[PDB]
Formats: C-alpha cells, structure tokens, sequence
RNA sequence: GGAACUUUACCAGAUCCGGACAGGAUGAGGAUUGACAGAUUGAGUGUUCUUUCUCGAUUCCCUGAAUGGUGGUGCAUGGCCGCUUUUGGUCGGUGGAGUGAUUUGUUUGGUUGAUUCCGUCAACGGACGAGAUCCAAGCUGCCCAGUAGAAUUCAGAAUUGCCCAUAGGAUAGGCAUUCGUCGAAUUCUUCUCUGCGGGAUUCCUUGUAAUGCACAAGGUGAAAUUUUGGGCAACAGCAGGUCUGUGAUGCUCCUCAAUGUUCUGGGCGACACGCGCACUACAAUGUCAGUGAGAACAAGAAAAACGAGUCGAACCUACUUGAUCAAAAGAGUGGGGAAACCCCGGAAUCACAUAGACUCACUUGGGACCGAGGAUUGCAAUUAUUGGUCGCGCAACGAGGAAUGUCUCGUAGGCGCAGCUCAUCAAACUGUGCCGAUUACGUCCC
C-alpha cells in the first residue's frame, strides 16, 4: 505494497482538487457551491450543494445520472461504489461561490457593470451578510481597462483569520471584446453550528459579559 | 509510416512528465509524486489541503 | 487475545481527536482492556515554491505545510468485537485502518 | 496513433456510449480508452474516441466539458434519437 | 531555465492532418486504408515511383469553412506576482467652513515600532490597515507508548593489580566495574512523541515624566518588553513582469511542401572581449597521514499497463560477497509504505601527551589544464554525462586599485547534510543542524 500515509493523503487531495475542477465547470449555471465526500466500505460518498436543485438533478434525476457516471468511468469506481447527491445552500446570499456565477451572467447577458454589482451587494447584505466586496477588472469601459470595487458593511483582510470569516471566489467573464474577470468577497456574519460562518466571534471582539 | 510518435513511446525523458492539471511539461513539482506544474499549483494548493502557516 | 490495532490517520487535528475519542469511549463500554492511544509524530509536508508565474521582481518564496496526525489504539477483542467499536458514520477526511498484531 | 476509425470500432464505442449515456476520455495521444460492455474488452485508443466525438459534436448532438486532461461528453435528447437509429434498436 | 534526445520555442530536411461539419462532382461495376521485395532516401522511412495484394465506407477530389500554434501585440485584457512601501497609512456618513476646487474630523502637546494611546479639540459617530488572530522555537500540565525509553533483581560472560612507556606532565573518586550476553523476569515515566491547556501582564520595585499615557534601571523568571522568528497585510497606483503556466483570453497573422505535429541531425554550450553572482585558493591559527568523540531537517516502490478480485516487480537501503589481493564496480541475501528498516542516523568543522611527516618555499600551498587505461546512466556520451586510477601541475594566485555588498546573538562567519531540479549530473536554491565571535545598543553625517 500500500502506499504510505504520507502518499495517500496527497492522492486523497488531488481527488478532491479534480473533482472540485470538474463541477465547478459543468454547474456553473446551477450555482454550484462546493463539494464534500465521504469515503467508506461499500460505498463513496460525494453532496454536492448547489442553489438550483432542480437542474443539478435532471428531470428524474437524468443530469445528476450522467454526472454521476462521468466520475465513475474518470476515477475508475466500480458498480455500487460511488452515489452523489444533491443538498442546497440555505441561504444563498453568504455564499460567495454561488453570486460571482450568477454575477458572471448578469455581464454575459450585456447589463450595465455597476447595476449588476449593486444588485448582488444589495441581495446578499439584505440576506444577513455583514459585509461584501465585488469588484469587477477588464475593459469596462472602453480600449482600456478599468478596476471597479464596490463595497458594502465590514471587511477583515489582514489576519490569517479572514480564512474562516470571508468567503471568496473569481470567475472570468468572457466578453466580446475581451476578458472581463469578477470577484466577490462575503464576510460570514454567525451560525455558531457553522451552517454559514464560524461558531467562535472575530478575534479582538472582547465582549465582556453582564452580572447576574 | 508509424514512426510517427517513436521518441515520445519511450518515456525517460521531461517530454515524458506533464502537468495532470494544466497539460504543461515545465516545471513540475514531482515531490510526493504530485506531478503538477508551479503555477497551476498555487491556485490548487488549498483544495489539495496545502496551507501557508509560516 | 488478537491485539487488533486501530490506525486513525487523518489530516484535520480537530477530526482525529474527535474519532479516537469517540472510538475510545466506545470500547470501555465493552470493557476491552484497551493500550490507549498514542500520538504519532505528526509529519508535515514542504512544498516550497516561488510566488511569481513569471520571472522577474524579487525572488518571493511562499512554503506551503500538510500536517497529517496519526494515532493508535490496540485492543484485545475478538474480530467481530472490534468491528461493533469500528462501525460508526465518522467525520469525512478520518481513515481508520484495522490491523492484527503478531 | 490514426484518425481513421474502423467501422467495428466505431459501432462498440456507440454501443457504449447509449448504455452508459457518457464517455470520459484523457487527451493522452498515444494512450488507450478502456469500456465495459460486461466485458471490459474495448481497448480502443484515445486518438480515435477524439476523432469520434468530434465528428458527433459538429453534427450539434453531444456537449462537451473538459476537466483537467479529461473530456466528459454526453448525448443529448437528439443525440439519444440519433443514437438509436445507428444502432437500430427500439424506443 | 543544472536543455545530450525529448524538453524546443531556433536551424537544415523529412513525414503526418490532429482541414470537424456542410454543399458539389467520382463511388460498391470500389470511396479508399495499409504494406513484402527493389529503386528513391539521412532512413531493413511504402514518403514516393515500380510491382500486386490487403482495408471495406471510416475515406478521398473540389468549394465553403473550422481547430491548432512556446505566432504577434503584456501598450487590448483576466489572473497571479513584483514594486511604489518595512512604511503607518487610507475612506464614508451627518454636522461645521468656503462661490468653489477643497477643508474639518485625520491636531498643534507628550507617547509608542504603530493616526499606538492619553489630553485638547467644530466636531460627533463608525469602517478598514496597525494590534488581535495563525505558524514555529524556548519552560510546563494532563494524556501516552511490543513504531519512545528507562531503571532494578536473579542468572551468563569480561577485567581483577606485583606492575609507573622509549623521555611520560596536567586533570574527580553496606556493595569494584563492564555489557549480541542477539538472557529471563517486574516495576516505572526522568528524557522521547503530542491533541487541547497553563505561563508574560510592564506583573513587582525604586529614578524619568508630572493628572494621564508611559519610560529607564533592577527584581521575578524558562522567557522581560511587538518574548524570539516568520506568515498575513488597507487604500490608491505603476501604461512593472507574465499572451513561454493553463481547455486564461479579445484582436490579428500562419493554416497541407503549414508559424500545426512529429521524426532525423544540429543548436541553445559556440569565444579577441566587457560585466553580475558563486566556488576554490593564495598556506604553518596550515597541508598531509592517522585516531577519537559525535547532529538535525528529511526522502524512499506503479498505472483499466505486463505478470502470476488479491498478490509480485520498478524506490531507498543495511548485511554478506567480490577477496589465496587496487579503487570504481558487479553480485547474493534481508528489511522498509517510512517514529517501526536504514538507525545507537559513526556529517563536517573540531579534537588528540599522534612523543606522525613537511618548515616559509610558488613548497608536501593551490589544483586550473590534458594525456592514457577502466567502469557505470542511457535507445544514443563526439562538442570529455558522471564516478574512480596513475600521470601533468613550470596555470595564475603571496591577501588584492578606484569602488562595493550583507550583518546587532546561538547572530556574522565557518562547517557540512538533506530535499528540490534528477535515467545520469549541484560551485544552485529551499530547509536543517554543528562550531561560534568582533562591535554598537548610537546618530541624522552620507
Ligand atoms: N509588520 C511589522 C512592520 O514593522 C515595521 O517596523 C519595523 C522596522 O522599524 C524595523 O524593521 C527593521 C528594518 O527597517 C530594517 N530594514 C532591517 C531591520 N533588521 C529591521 O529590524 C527588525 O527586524 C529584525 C528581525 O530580523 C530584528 O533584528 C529587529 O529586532 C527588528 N527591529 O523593526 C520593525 C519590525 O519589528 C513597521 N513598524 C511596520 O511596517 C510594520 O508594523
Ligand atoms: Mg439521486
Ligand atoms: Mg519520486
Ligand atoms: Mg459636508
Ligand atoms: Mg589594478
């Protein structure tokens, strides 16, 4: 012979490196937003969450068939090995994943930049984001390029604790003209069983408690 | 006639080796057996769990 | 006994102590006579690139680290005992590996 | 290896490629492609399941995704109905 | 970016289409694929010409197109990186000020590495950066070990005293001591490993300052002031670099004797020369030949292949052998998926009362240059791949002009070792240990 602990976890990284890959181009327009599998006798594991449950799954379950087998017959897993599923984001305003995709099409489908923006800063601060950060690089304007950000709440950007707290993704938007690519960073406000964001508060809030 | 990919048959060389991501033959980290080329490491160092402590 | 040990790898800290000390209080409830469980030295893994996809600007490095955690159990139950202590849905990212000592 | 397809070839990768609904091939040139009708005994090389899919795409009947060094190709509602004449076989 | 082929982007040639799909004319009475012998050719390359068989609709011939490119443009872009900048900086809201650009907040005063804090204050309330968080190292708790180690007690074995080196100094001392001896037992966590956790806070003390924020000296302590060392780092921006990282990209060029893609052979490495960066020295605080003591980070084998859904072999390695005779090899035989084997990891500086050679010389310093055997890597060693052996050493070089770089404590410097590139090759880089200082603890002179 088996290869070594040391050999199997980079195996076990680049499984999910590739399988990450793969999804993230095939349901794009499904608002894909992660992957976790779990791995066992007799059977693998993959969840898939998406915000578009009913496209990620076919109409009897026909695309997730399909894209079910295209990981089968790639990583060589035999019958009765591998069952994917499908769960939902619950919230789909705190993940960062989900609205650069939707961000993407709303430049795809020749909208104005910054009312496109405006409108995901405004859906994901009203679905209880504590801040966002879109910003949006290319030939905005014309022959030249331009950087736009647009900017909404809190933002923590320097600690190694912005890991935990800011959800982040860059998609490339590809224009008739050029290249345009997007970013969308969400800070995570709560949910203490990690449904969305950390159960511990940010590192300098002190919040001292009251008598009794 | 089918001398046609004769060198590339034989694999000793670093034509042989390729990015499994990126389909690049420069600069590949082969340590642990990884096969990824430089850059299209960095942009996948954290899916496959490698994070910058220190 | 069979002295069946436990091999519980993992690459998450907070996931490995999770599974060991969950799979330990399962098995004094059987009252196994268990060797408890010892940390293995945890391996981290180098790789050391540069920052830049070019060339030039100075020579920036950034290394990047892979702990793996790495724990044992040895317990003296019978084979089908230590598969009741095993059989549990863990956390994704724990292996367990069953093994038999002599 | 050739772009030229033999007919028994072409019929045994089709005749996969309704069963599953899917083909996942690695853009390696000088590489095999391995199916399983039960069998497992294909063998085809991955120059000429390239050759296929690309004369099935132009004609607008499968999409096209590619991964890593994977294509992933699946038939569509007119691929599947297309599917079916060449091998004859009932809806 | 340590390129022999490949890589590869360049040069001389030679193939292949990897020109999908449409539309139009040949087409099963054959569209076409492939090739033995010869000639052609660099080619026992059917590339092609002769020869005739195979393939059996996949193709081919025109027209329109499309897909490929390490082609161009980084001054069309995305992304990432570098750099403005090792700095303490940026931004709204609502109030005040001004016709206005714009101000105020964001400050004159002390303070801190810090718009860090205290105070003042036409501002008041916020956001980011700083601090915090994170990693690593030092002391420590619990847990812990037939993948870490220790003591003991019986057995087994070894030394055992009268001994003063050829010339023989300095230096601890109830039951003497030593351990593949591949012993049995039976009690342990002192060191080891490590998941979360303690511990450091200017805490205590007595001058500076004078309310405050704090500061110096000492205590305490494992650690004393960002504890040490890194990671991460806002806002703006540069017409910095990258179209040679990508199935990142727009435009535009090439597109069947192709700038596609593969072979074959070259080249990237060529040397009147000028520069960066190392390495090796110029010797006696040394070179040599001995001998001793003795590190840490680490790596390590394979596929839907070929063999016997399970197992082998590819990788690193000890040990024997080769050995009635040089290295370098070449072979057996074990072990290891890596805290389990390498391994009690016998690194090199160093050390030595070694009673060892040299004795101030371009010399036993230095080892450039190249001659001749030989053996391994590879499909291939020529424009020596690399090691080893004997030659050469009469090649500069005797401490370096003007100039110039890095550094404040386990540091500089010295010393090696791993990993990474890697079939073969480190004067490289990323890491790690070992030996271990001089000076300052200042200033705005440059
Ligand atoms: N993120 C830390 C940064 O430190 C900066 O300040 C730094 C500088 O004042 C100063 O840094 C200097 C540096 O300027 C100069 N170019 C070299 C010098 N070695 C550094 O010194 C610093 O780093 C080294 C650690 O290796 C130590 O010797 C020393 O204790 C420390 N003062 O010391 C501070 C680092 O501790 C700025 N305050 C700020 O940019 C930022 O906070
Ligand atoms: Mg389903
Ligand atoms: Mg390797
Ligand atoms: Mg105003
Ligand atoms: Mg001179």
């Amino acid at each position: 012979g088996p290869l070594s602990k040391k050999r199997m976890i980079i195996r076990d990284g680049v499984f999910y490196a590739e399988l990450f890959e793969f999804l993230k181009r095939e349901l794009a327009e499904e608002g894909f937003s992660g992957v976790s599998y779990h791995v066992t006798t007799l059977r693998t594991e993959i969840v898939i969450k998406a915000t578009k449950t009913r496209e990620v799954l076919g109409v009897n379950g026909r695309r997730i068939r399909e894209l079910t087998a295209c990981i089968q017959q790639r990583f060589n897993y035999k019958e009765g090995k591998l069952q994917l599923y499908v769960e939902r984001v619950e919230v789909r305003g705190l993940s960062a994943m989900a609205q650069v995709e939707s961000l993407r099409f709303k430049l795809l489908s020749n909208l104005q930049v910054r009312r496109a923006a405006m409108g995901i800063i405004r859906y994901v601060m009203e679905s209880g984001a504590k801040g966002c950060e879109v910003t949006v690089g290319g030939k905005i304007k014309g022959q030249r390029a331009k950087s736009m950000t647009f900017r909404d709440g809190y933002m923590i950007k320097s600690g190694t604790a912005h890991k935990s707290f800011v959800d982040s993704a860059c998609r490339h938007c590809y224009m008739r003209a050029g290249c345009i690519g997007v970013k969308v960073k969400i800070m995570l406000p709560g949910d203490s069983t990690g449904r969305n964001g950390p159960s511990e508060p940010l590192p300098d809030v002190i919040t001292v408690i009251e008598p009794k | 006639l089918d001398q046609w990919r004769s060198r590339q048959k034989i694999g000793m060389g670093k034509g042989a080796r390729c990015c499994v991501i990126c389909s690049n033959q420069k600069a590949l980290i082969r340590k642990y057996e990884l096969n990824v080329c430089r850059q299209c490491f960095r942009e996948n160092a954290e899916h496959i769990g490698f994070t910058k402590l220190r | 006994g069979q002295t069946v040990r436990l091999t519980i790898t993992s690459r998450n800290a907070k996931a490995v102590e999770s599974v060991t000390s969950q799979l330990l209080m399962r098995a004094r409830d059987e009252k196994v006579t268990i060797h408890g469980p010892v940390r293995l030295p945890t391996r981290t893994l180098k790789i050391t690139t540069r920052k830049t996809p070019c060339g030039n600007g100075t020579n920036t490095w950034d290394t990047f680290e892979l702990k793996i955690y790495k724990r044992i159990i040895d317990l003296h139950a019978p084979t089908e005992q230590v598969k009741k202590i095993t059989s549990f849905t863990m956390e994704s990212g724990v292996d367990v590996s069953i093994t038999i000592l002599d | 290896m050739s772009t030229y397809v033999p007919k028994p070839s072409r019929d045994n990768v089709y005749r996969f490629f309704f069963t599953e609904g899917v083909i996942a091939c690695k853009k390696d040139r000088m590489g095999t492609w391995t199916g399983t009708l039960g069998g497992n005994t294909f063998t085809v090389p991955c120059i000429q399941v390239m050759q296929l899919m690309r004369s099935l795409k132009s004609r607008n009947l499968i999409k096209e995704q590619y991964a890593w060094r994977h294509y992933y190709w699946t038939l569509n509602d007119e691929g599947i109905a297309y599917m079916r004449s060449y091998l004859h076989l009932a809806p």
